[PDB]
RNA sequence: AGCCAGGAUGUUGGCUUAGAAGCAGCCAUCAUUUAAAGAAAGCGUAAUAGCUCACUGGUCGAGUCGGCCUGCGCGGAAGA
RNA sequence: CGGCGAGUAGCGCAGCUUGGUAGCGCAACUGGUUUGGGACCAGUGGGUCGGAGGUUCGAAUCCUCUCUCGCCGACCA
């Protein structure tokens, strides 16, 4: 992740899927697929706890490919 | 929009506006807007200040204010030759002379009391000055 | 008739053309797609078919209900004549039936137990208000959420017809109406937006302008979806303004959800 | 003004209609008829009996 | 630009400069701000 | 004062949860990392992002900045 | 507008002249008479006096000020 490379700040629950209701524009602002990542979105957020909601980080390339990184459940 | 309730009389003469003011302390705020001006301030010139100052607190503060009307103003209607005695009561004033405190915002910070009175100071027609508390 | 026969026919060289009808004012509505469309087959019949039905815009629809419910509204029946001297008296209780989803936006419930009204006479005090339904004491419209609940009533024993009942309920209905103070509701439209990605911001301006509601803002790789209600009379001309500011790269999909409590200074246009 | 047989329609207000004689003897001036099966009136809704009259289509089953 | 009788620094980077014995009002880049007659 | 620079963390701090991500608004106006940094004085967005400021370090290098009280001036100020 | 005159039950009018305690009529309610309605025949409730303020022990009432509605004029160039 550079300073910022148009990533999301925040997040979605931590168990659910499908971040696209809630955030709305700001997923796709980079034209993140969600196919490609709602798949491994839970893999990482489904492993500790489900449902509190945890902040994610997700920054993309130009050459689209993104970093994984997570923080505490506010 | 004060007025005087049920007063003696009717209609009073038209007097003479001199002197220094007499009520020249902060009362009982720690702020107040003194009177430099000297001249007639009529009851409308009262409420408008007052609200534009209410706005300011927006609703925290202890406000006094100093002055009452008291004093009836007649006029003659527009179309009537110079006759037929005193006139109808139109608006009430309350004189001012120099010095007079007019207005208490005790309790609110000082800047936004100092922001306050401009507010309604712009409304009223005698120039004023801010003043601070004293103790005697 | 010439337009009759026009339009009728101009449903054929364009079948995206459409031909319709005002609910209960049968003034056409027409279909199109922009003003430029439309523009064109104004003129293109103005001497092809000399056709001058001066087209012009649509018309809204405006029904009402009550703000709140009554107490206790009597309306008696004295034409004591001789020998027919109709008498007929009712207690109703009317109340706003609230946003429900019954396909009536009604409810009467019979609060009588017989003696004090006839029981054959129910359909009497049911119809008589029913009757009510299209005269709307503002500006003569049909009424929604009414619900009506009747507490007692009068009668002579060798009168009171139907016809004394029925007017009963009509008397009285405007009573409460009176008490229980009006309002004027309008249809509200779901709209679900879709402009590219940009003007997505700019798009927000009209779609807020003309005091719509943005509810739901979504979004997909290269597009995006918005969801929104916003009254269908301050809804009009919008195909032209919609890709009048977003390079025609947009379209939407609009309908009606819901009817609303409009603030006064809408009401006080309605009166006609 | 005339008579409007077949327990109602499709059409209305706008159309080409195709009368015939008929006086009614229970409305007021009322003396002709419109020919359900006609033009724009049609052959009435799923009826047997009588069907030449309000010109029923035979029904192919 | 606007005249008035009384101006004032609006926004942040307002200025104020007596051309010519008139003073007017020169933000850096903020249009809307013009003003003069002070 | 310029020219070079940093200007962040839990953390969108809950609500009206449609969104109030340092900035529509409300309450607190925390506490850590500290040469420093307000969970904010402002611009910009649907919201982010983005450019600065508060404040703090380097260089140059001396005085400089904000109120009060007066005197004399400018604007406000168009008629046959 | 100035100049005088009414504001009374539901509706319309007496009582105000000179201070003490508001009457009549059709209406409304209940019963009688009739097969029932009307008319008719017997009882009853209903204002407490337009409002603000004084005069006095006490005010529909005597004064003074507003507001509603009326009659009169707002003329000589």
């Amino acid at each position: 992740a550079k300073k910022v490379q148009a990533y999301v700040k925040l997040q979605v629950a931590a168990g659910m899927a499908n971040p696209s209701p809630p955030v709305g524009p700001a997923l796709g602002q980079q034209g993140v697929n969600i196919m490609e990542f709602c798949k491994a979105f839970n893999a990482k957020t489904d492993s500790i706890e489900k449902g509190l909601p945890i902040p994610v980080v997700i920054t993309v390339y130009a050459d689209r490919s993104f970093t994984f990184v997570t923080k505490t459940p506010p | 929009m004060l007025q005087p309730k049920r007063t003696k009389f009717r209609k009073m003469h038209k007097g003479r506006n001199r002197g220094l003011a007499q009520g020249t302390d902060v009362s009982f705020g720690s702020f107040g807007l003194k009177a430099v001006g000297r001249g007639r301030l009529t009851a409308r010139q009262i409420e408008a200040a007052r609200r534009a100052m209410t706005r300011a607190v927006k609703r925290q503060g202890k406000i006094w204010i100093r002055v009452f009307p008291d004093k009836p103003i007649t006029e003659k209607p527009l179309a009537v030759r110079m006759g037929k005695g005193k006139g109808n009561v139109e608006y009430w004033v309350a004189l001012i002379q120099p010095g007079k405190v007019l207005y208490e915002m005790d309790g609110v910070p000082e800047e936004l009391a100092r922001e306050a009175f401009k507010l309604a100071a712009a409304k009223l027609p005698i120039k004023t000055t801010f003043v601070t508390k004293t103790v005697m | 008739e010439k337009m009759g026969l026009a339009l009728g026919r101009l449903a054929k060289e364009d079948p995206s053309f459409r031909v319709w009808t005002d609910e209960e004012s049968n003034q056409t509505i027409i279909a199109g797609m922009g003003e430029l469309h439309l523009d064109i087959i104004v003129d293109r019949m103005k001497r092809e078919f000399n056709v001058e039905a001066n087209v012009g815009k649509p018309q809204v629809a405006y029904r009402e209900t009550i703000r709140q419910k009554v107490t206790d509204v009597e309306g008696k029946h004295a034409k004591q004549s001789g020998g027919r001297g109709q008498y007929g008296h009712v207690v109703i209780d009317m109340y706003p039936l609230e946003p429900g989803s019954n396909p009536k936006g009604y409810e009467f419930i019979n609060d009588i137990k017989g003696g004090v009204i006839p029981g054959e006479y129910i359909p009497a005090v049911d119809k008589g208000i029913q009757e009510q339904l299209k005269a709307g004491p503002l500006a003569g419209y049909p009424v929604v959420d009414m619900g009506i609940r009747l507490h007692f009533g009068s009668y002579h024993d060798v009168d009171s017809s139907e016809l004394a009942f029925k007017l009963a309920a009509s008397i009285a209905f405007k009573e409460g109406f009176k008490k229980a103070k009006p309002v004027l509701l309008e249809p509200i439209m779901k709209v679900e937006v879709e402009t590219p990605e940009e003007n997505t911001g700019d798009v927000i301006g009209d779609l807020s302008r003309r005091r719509g509601m943005l509810k739901g803002q979504e979004s997909e790789v290269t597009g995006v979806k918005i969801h929104a209600e916003v009254p269908l009379s301050e809804m009009f001309g919008y195909a032209t303004q919609l890709r009048s500011l977003t390079k025609g790269r947009a379209s939407y999909t609009m309908e009606f959800l819901k009817y609303d409590e409009a603030p006064s200074n809408v009401a006080q246009a309605v009166i006609e | 003004t005339s008579y409007i047989g077949g327990e109602g329609h499709n059409l209305q207000e706008h159309s080409v209609i195709l009368i015939r004689g008929g006086r009614v003897k229970d409305l007021p001036g009322v003396r002709y008829h419109t020919v359900r099966g006609a033009l724009d009136c049609s052959g009435v809704k799923d009826r047997k009996q009588a069907r030449s009259k309000y010109g029923v289509k035979r029904p192919k089953a | 630009m606007k005249v008035r009788a009384s101006v004032k620094k609006l926004c942040r980077n307002c200025k104020i400069v007596k051309r010519d014995g008139v003073i007017r009002v020169i933000c850096s880049a903020e249009p809307k701000h013009k003003q003069r007659q002070g």
